[PDB]
């Protein structure tokens, strides 16, 4: 895959793409398996991440962070 | 917003119990950023709390002016950056969740954060930059490098 239409998958995700290159880069994934692979490894990436946002302070943080002021 | 500034407003003037309202609001994000920078629920507390604590002894520091979550995100980000930092042996010289944690970590602190901010805490560029203190151009750079390091990390998953 080359690095030129790397940057442009970077830039969906980010977002910002001008409409005039994402046309350009739906070319490539279908015909190019090579970069079809990579974009399809960073969005099940970015999937997981996304999945590792339930976490919660312990339960009596805030009385702690209270008795430690000065 | 309107609540806390009303709030940060109440404390500079002696309202211990307002700084209360605003740790309850922010504690999880908080010990979430905190937690999966360092993959430790001991040293997450401990820092976590120091950014609670070090927000109220620095409060007539703080311009009203600006966001307060930005300004409280960005002392807990310096304080989880300085432990990753320390924690290097020798830095003094000169499940699935918890499965993804640990790919987390093999992650260079620069490209880790933007991760988290942007990923995990759902923050925009704009107020990573402020927070990280840099261009929205530099932001994208390394949410761009951390994206590649993380799908090597991840792919297999």
């Amino acid at each position: 895959c080359p690095e030129q239409i790397v940057q442009l998958m970077h830039m969906h995700l980010d977002g910002d793409i001008l409409p005039k290159d994402e046309h350009v880069l739906n070319e490539h994934l279908e015909t190019c398996e090579k970069c079809r692979k990579h974009f399809y490894e960073m969005e099940k990436s970015i999937a997981l991440v996304r999945s590792t946002s339930h976490v919660e302070a312990p339960a009596d943080f805030t009385a702690n962070v209270m008795a430690k002021l000065p | 917003e309107m609540m806390i500034k009303k709030r940060i407003k109440q404390v500079k003037k002696g309202d211990q119990d307002a700084f209360a309202d605003i740790v309850d609001i922010y504690k999880d994000k908080i010990y979430q950023l905190c937690y999966r920078m360092l993959g430790n629920v001991h040293e997450a507390e401990d820092i976590a709390q120091e950014a609670f604590i070090r927000a109220y002894v620095n409060i007539d520091s703080f311009d009203i002016n600006r966001k307060f979550s930005t300004w409280l995100y960005r002392i807990a980000t310096n304080l989880t950056i300085d432990r990753i930092r320390k924690k290097k042996p020798d830095y003094y010289l000169d499940e699935l969740s918890n499965t993804i944690q640990q790919k987390i970590l093999k992650l260079p602190d620069k490209y880790r954060t933007v991760i988290v901010l942007k990923y995990i805490d759902e923050l925009s560029l704009i107020e990573i930059g402020e927070i990280l203190n840099i261009p929205v151009g530099t932001v994208k750079t390394r949410i761009h490098r951390g994206r590649e390091a993380l799908r090597k990390q991840l792919r297999d998953l």
